[PDB]
């Protein structure tokens, strides 16, 4: 009837696919994984109707349809979700029919059918019917069809079976449309018209008569009885009920790790509830005996991070043989990350602890909760409880304020070249013997710390000057070079003047100032580092203005001098200097009178911007080569190796010898009207630095203006009175933008237009046209164009081009005409363009006189 | 919290012998 | 040796890492 | 036959010139110094009235120390021609230390420094010290032992180097046959001279110093009988017993013995009662006993010469801190080779330049009677930067008490320390883990090693295959022999690991165990020992090497040498700076450059131009109106993986003319590799060309045979530089312009205009513009625009005008822009009748 | 270490690993 | 055959033994 | 032994009355 | 008392004595 399977992990050897047979419920989840070619699947599994947990179909290839595998899938309950999803179908490049056609309920969580490049027909299902309604935010479908089609596939019945739905159709493929159940159904039934009884889930099947049975039934099942809840002594497990002892036969798989079923509260549960633990008879839950529950694990070698992971969530480490942290791989800084993951939860190493050959390991900080090493069977004939050998890079033991009581045996430390003896001597309060000291035989004094920065004193460094691009660092500490005077306040004394090579200054740009000193990892190269400077005054240089910098100092000495000192990291900031040029300055002509200038300060300010200074300078009017006449067209270490060699030679020598353009000064608000009071020749304004648009007014019609934009920052107190501001530099550089304003309408109208005959005796009538040159033109007049027309049809209007070089000296242009009444009108042409004519003037030209009447 | 290549070798570096631990 | 592989570039390296398959949960 | 020395020798003792300049009278008439010359702490040498041209040579060493007011050593030494170095100060023969006024060295006449080396240091004002070729003045192999530091440098010119003693004098070279013995850069001299020779006015020739010894000031290879050698010269016994050397803050008399004037009886002999002679030690061997103490220098190791027992509770501490240390082993031999046992511990700590304890040639026992360091240790060996082997081959050093301690000896491998196991009193199988640090020792030294040969099977352009042609055996299958290398356990050998990097100079040092020395790309292990590299850059020198990887239980190393190969040329990158500028209607100059890397040798460029069709005047433009996420992928993987433009076939010299033969439709030319410009000619006017420059590289035999299977190409990609040739002037001129009047009796005259459309305009004719001008004053030219197609098929147009003389002109407006106006046509239109007339 | 090449780089590496040649 | 490399281990990564298997 | 200023002083921590022993002229 | 070494010892001897500094053969 309802025979189950546990979880399944299907694999490319398709003989693994045969695991699905003769069980209708997967009692856990389905993974189908990396079948490189599923084509040899001759089988199908229509017996499979239900999965309790979730489906993953991941990178299956040689597979074309899920109907091929498990076509009768009717319910995925979601009694777990994978990351919130009950159905993941990911990157199945060959998957092309999502033929889950009988699928009715995904009772919890979301659906994610994506990257299946051949799976058309994904949005073509209204997944929201299949889910529970609360989950309808959790349907995700992407990359279903990068290049396969441009809407070329089609549903059943529709023209590019079922009615129209969502004003499209709902489609599993080109063949099948989404099964319904009535609105008062809820995906527990399997025809469009008449749902099953409401005790069912997914669907029901009706016998050859009319007896109706569930495919899956909702609240629980036992003996295939559709049930509200399991009877007393039957324990619920996701879908069916089980006997008490049967629960222990069950499993569920989590976090890549097995859990048994434990029968509690009338349920199988994979974990006892928080504050309870699995009983000793592995079949019942009990309270944590201490009120806290503590996973107990077995001691062994930890040769690799991939091994260290096995301890995750362990709290007690147990067994007759030492936990042995032996990360021989020079892995580097991630060693602490995986070790912290593996071991940070340990309370108690019963076995004693060994730390051997490990390269990457900086410290035992990763035992972030270790508080006892009970040493019930300590190493080397119970002699040592904590054995720390050959650890090249180990230089710290436990965390700050970390206590770890060691009950039995001593501690053995050798060949840890960076582990300072004075750090090992922090364990003295921690042994049960509370011993006064460690013997040479336990803690080798020459074997530990012979390259640690041990006994480091503290230097005080002060920023004695600053620039925009430089700084002076002075080491204020009385570092005494050569032996002291006894009363001296000598903080550190280098007993040999030449053992001290110099101070080394470290600095970096660090806006937050939360940086910390460089570790000994040469890949930790966050810091610029000076040559050693023996004066202790270093003028840092080429700094970025107004930038938060951090710096620190250490003394550098030959490898065999144990005196050393080192500052904390100190923070400072450079002066703001000169703010960068303003950007995007564009000038657009509005009219003959107005300009809109747009800009935005993209490059960074230094300090705080205080003003944008806008200045417009009127360029001279244009002028053009009238000799190139254009009536035709006016229109518009060795620090050790060589030093030590020097030391011992000089010692040997001495033993032998002695045997008994507008400078920003000018940036000020201005108005400079021209003499006519009509327009500006200069305009300037110190706009608020919040504004990046400016509108000019009363500009001279048709002229080019140069436009600055300048961003300025506040002056520093030392500048405004100690520099006397003479270095200035408060204000940016600028680029001269230009714009030409616009032509003033009708400004080129010739005024006072008059036309008359001269009275001198003539045969061809001397018509004189007079005017005054335009009083305020759009720039220099090229020519006047006079247009005149005899006032009848079939006449073209004549035009003459008269250079402006003629009209004043003529004081009136003279034209010859004969009998007729003529239109006259005139316009000037500027080098800006043709003007607009006057209204038409008229003249009656009288006829050539005659006397033969 | 998993043992697996997606933080063995994607979130940081790894040696190829770590990938070989997943093979059958 | 600088694997750094992620996503499909990791899948294509795990399948570069053995000719046989991988998955062996609860088996 | 034989030659005299130059001049005649007056000998002088081992002078010390101290504090007062009047002490320089000690050099007065000294020809040679029969020991060292020490000049020091003259706090102002400016009062120096004399230079001393007679000091031809010094037998031992020169020390100039803290002297000031002295501007050049030539002001003391005109002719210091050789330092013989029969003794050496710490191994140096010349020391010039902290002489604050010694701005010039001036030893122009110095021709040889015959042993040891030179240390010139802290002369903050000295200059040009850096220039002299000390390795050419020195002895043949001591080239490590010249040191030049803290000299100011004012911060033939043989083989382009300024070997000159400051401004005036340049240091002579000598030719190969007479290094350090030429009189000038031309003139070698007889081998019995050293430090050069003088040739007199006549051609008689005299050595400045004898290469061995002299008698009667005549150079000879050995003394006459009845006399004893004494560094520079032979002496009688009665001289030798009075002659002296100063050593160990002590004066020693000469002993005339065995042909030499020896300050110390040789091994197995001891001084006679009168000191005039040597006689055998009691039983033929002596038993000198010496106190243990810190050997800080070779000059202090001298103090042990002839010791044989080292005694007393202090540990004998070798702590020599020389660098490179060409002399360290020799002077340590002189010091302690005669030591046969050490009663205390031996300690060798913070040494530099000390290669090995092989100088303990006679050492047989470390009695350790009082040990050291909580009395735990007897042979204590810490922080030696150069120590890499202990005792001589088959030498034994029995240790009676305590252990060894070995730490931080980076170059001494544990296999070498383990040779001491058969020498401890306990004869243990191993050291205790407090007593030899497994990672501290030898981590930079070639440990238990055998060489791998590597053979490069094939070079490709982007790939190469390396095969480890040295064998490996795993276990003892069939009881192997001559395996070359063996791994005892099949688990232990993980495989060969292949290293490579781009290395143009082919000299990169091997990958260190520094965590961020990552110059080298490194493979994963490959048990077959064959690897195919990929993503190589072509024509690039790649260095590579191999090492065996084994689990940490296995000490068996094996590494190849560094070797190198160059990838094959592959394919050149695209040309650069290719821009085409029209010079004339038919001519384009084309620039280019090849600043990207060629991946081989470029043989020739190929430059081609393709004519393109003239533009089309679209119906859309009005002719006269518009005139011219991953987080889920990561999660899902974690859950699954449970751990357990046309191609070179078109490129050829090619030429193809228009159907009218007037212009090239295609032109292409192959050019010398130095040619980086070309001018096309006889191009069509105002017409677009595509242009490309494609470089081609030197074809290689295997590449052209390989190419037969996979059709590669030798030549770079296109980057077609589309642009147009210039406008041909005049071409758009309307021609055969005619205007006529039809006799149709209209009230205004139907003027007819006609012309020939242009022969070959600059592209398509868009419109014709007709212009007319009444030839009165008071008139201007007026313009009518007509679509081109409306005229062409009509071959005429009718304009209506009233009476007068009209000029007429026409021009085309092609897409190239307005053409020239025609020559001015005319019409003399006449008025219509008035019927009252 | 897994190889990856296509087109002429693939042919170049097949000509690399196959000094005794490969069928076209 | 270039067929076999373009079809397999160009859209995938070749092992060394895989690439060697295309040599004759 | 001990025959020089760098043994007597420096690592031998001489008194000034010893240091003058080299100057006595 | 005093622990001058190297240049410190050169400086103490050279400063803290007269023009007398004689040693060998005297």
């Amino acid at each position: 009837n309802v025979k189950p399977c546990k979880s399944m992990d299907i694999r490319n050897m398709v003989s693994h696919f045969n695991q699905l047979e003769n069980c209708t419920v997967i009692e856990g989840f389905l993974l189908i994984d990396l079948i490189n070619d599923a084509s040899p699947l001759n089988r199908s599994f229509p017996k499979l109707t239900e999965v309790t947990d979730y489906i993953i179909i991941y990178r299956v290839t040689g597979l074309h349809s899920l109907s091929k595998i498990f076509p009768n899938l009717s319910v995925i309950r979601g009694n777990k979700l994978f990351d919130g999803y009950a159905l993941v179908v990911y990157s199945n490049f060959d998957l092309m029919d999502l033929g889950l056609h009988k699928l009715r309920s995904i009772t919890r969580g979301g659906v994610r059918i994506e990257k299946n490049h051949k799976l058309c027909y994904d949005r073509t299902i209204d997944w929201l019917e299949i889910l529970a309604e609360n989950e309808t935010q959790l349907v995700v479908l992407t990359e279903n069809g990068k290049e396969k089609e441009c809407r070329l596939s089609k549903c059943p019945g529709e023209i590019r079976s079922c009615q129209l739905h969502n004003n499209r159709r709902l489609c599993w493929n080109s063949k099948l449309c989404q099964t319904k159940c009535p609105e008062k159904c809820r995906n527990n039934c399997i025809d469009e018209h008449t749902c099953c009884s409401q005790d069912c889930l997914g669907g029901c099947v009706i016998d050859k008569n009319g007896n109706e049975s569930c495919i899956s039934c909702r609240n629980v099942s036992f003996n295939n009885i559709c049930m509200d809840s399991c009877p007393k002594g039957y324990y619920q497990f996701d879908s069916r009920c089980v006997t008490a002892n049967e629960c222990i036969t069950l499993t569920k798989f989590e976090t890549n790790s097995v859990y048994s079923g434990i029968p509690y509260n009338g349920q199988c549960i994979t974990h006892c509830p928080t504050g309870y633990q699995k009983s000793e008879n592995k079949r019942m839950c009990e309270p944590c005996p201490g009120g806290k529950c503590d996973k107990e694990c077995s001691s062994g070698l930890i040769d690799s991070l991939e091994r260290a992971r096995e301890f995750h969530g362990c709290t007690i480490i147990t067994g007759t043989e030492p936990l042995t942290i032996s990360i021989k791989r020079e892995s580097g800084a991630h060693v602490m990350d995986e070790l912290k993951y593996g071991l940070a939860a340990v309370h108690k190493i019963q076995s004693s602890l060994m730390v051997h050959l490990t390269y990457g390991l900086k410290s035992l900080k990763f035992f972030q909760s270790l508080t006892e090493i009970s040493g019930d069977p300590p190493m080397d004939a119970d002699k040592y409880a904590l054995y720390v050998l050959d650890n090249r890079d180990l230089d710290e033991l436990w965390g700050p304020n970390q206590t770890v009581f060691i009950r039995k045996g001593g501690v053995f430390f050798h060949f840890n070249p960076k582990l300072c003896v004075s750090t090992i001597n922090q364990l003295l309060p921690m042994l049960a013997s509370k011993p006064k000291f460690f013997e040479k035989s336990d803690v080798g004094a020459d074997s530990n710390g012979n390259r640690g920065s041990c006994g480091t004193a503290v230097l005080n460094v002060t920023l004695q000057s600053v620039g925009a691009n430089s700084a002076m660092l002075n080491v204020t500490t009385k570092v005494e070079i050569g032996e002291p005077q006894k009363p001296s306040n000598a903080t550190i004394v280098f007993k040999d003047p030449r053992a001290f090579i110099g101070f080394v200054f470290y600095h970096m740009i660090d806006p937050y100032g939360n940086s910390t000193k460089s570790s000994d990892d040469p890949c930790d190269d966050r810091w610029k580092v000076s040559s050693p400077e023996k004066s202790g005054v270093m003028v840092l240089s080429n700094l970025i203005p107004y930038t938060n910098y951090s710096y620190y100092v250490r003394t550098m000495a030959i490898s065999s001098e144990l005196t050393n000192a080192e500052s904390d990291v100190k923070n400072f900031r450079t002066n703001p200097g000169r703010p960068s040029k303003v950007t995007e300055v564009v000038a657009t002509a509005i009219s003959d009178s107005k300009i809109n200038v747009t800009w935005s300060y993209l490059d960074k300010p230094y300090g705080v911007l205080t003003r944008y200074f806008i200045k417009a300078k009127l360029i001279n009017r244009p002028t053009r080569n009238n000799n190139r006449d254009y009536c035709t067209e006016p229109l518009v270490e060795y620090d050790d190796r060589k030093v030590q060699a020097g030391m011992e030679f000089e010692n040997a020598l001495q033993n032998f010898i002695f045997v008994p353009k507008d400078d920003e000064n000018t940036y000020k608000d201005e108005e400079d009207l021209s003499s006519n009071k009509q327009f500006y020749e200069v305009f300037a304004k110190e706009l608020p630095p919040n504004q990046t648009h400016f509108v000019f007014e009363k500009l001279r019609h048709f002229t080019r203006y140069a436009i600055f934009v300048v961003a300025c920052r506040e002056e520093i107190p030392s500048e405004k009175l100690r520099d006397t501001s003479f270095k200035k530099s408060l204000c940016s550089d600028y680029d001269t933008v230009f714009q030409t304003t616009k032509r003033k309408k009708f400004a080129d109208i010739v005024m006072d237009l008059k036309v008359d005959l001269e009275h001198a005796n003539n045969t061809e009538s001397p018509v004189r046209v007079r005017w005054t040159p335009p009083v305020d033109p759009n720039g220099e007049i090229v020519t006047y164009e006079v247009a005149y027309k005899l006032q009848k049809p079939d006449q073209v209007e004549e035009k003459k081009c008269i250079p402006a070089a003629d009209f004043n000296q003529t004081a009136g242009y003279l034209i010859k005409l004969n009998e007729g009444l003529y239109s006259f009108r005139v316009r000037a042409n500027s080098i800006a363009g043709y003007g607009d004519f006057t209204e038409v003037e008229h003249i009656k030209v009288e006829p050539p006189p005659s006397y033969a009447k | 919290d998993f043992r697996g290549v997606v933080d063995s070798c994607c979130r940081n570096s790894c040696s190829f012998s770590t990938l070989r631990a997943y093979c059958d | 040796n600088s694997l750094r592989a992620c996503g499909p570039a990791l899948m294509d390296m795990l399948r570069v890492a053995c000719p046989n398959g991988f998955n062996s949960m609860f088996a």
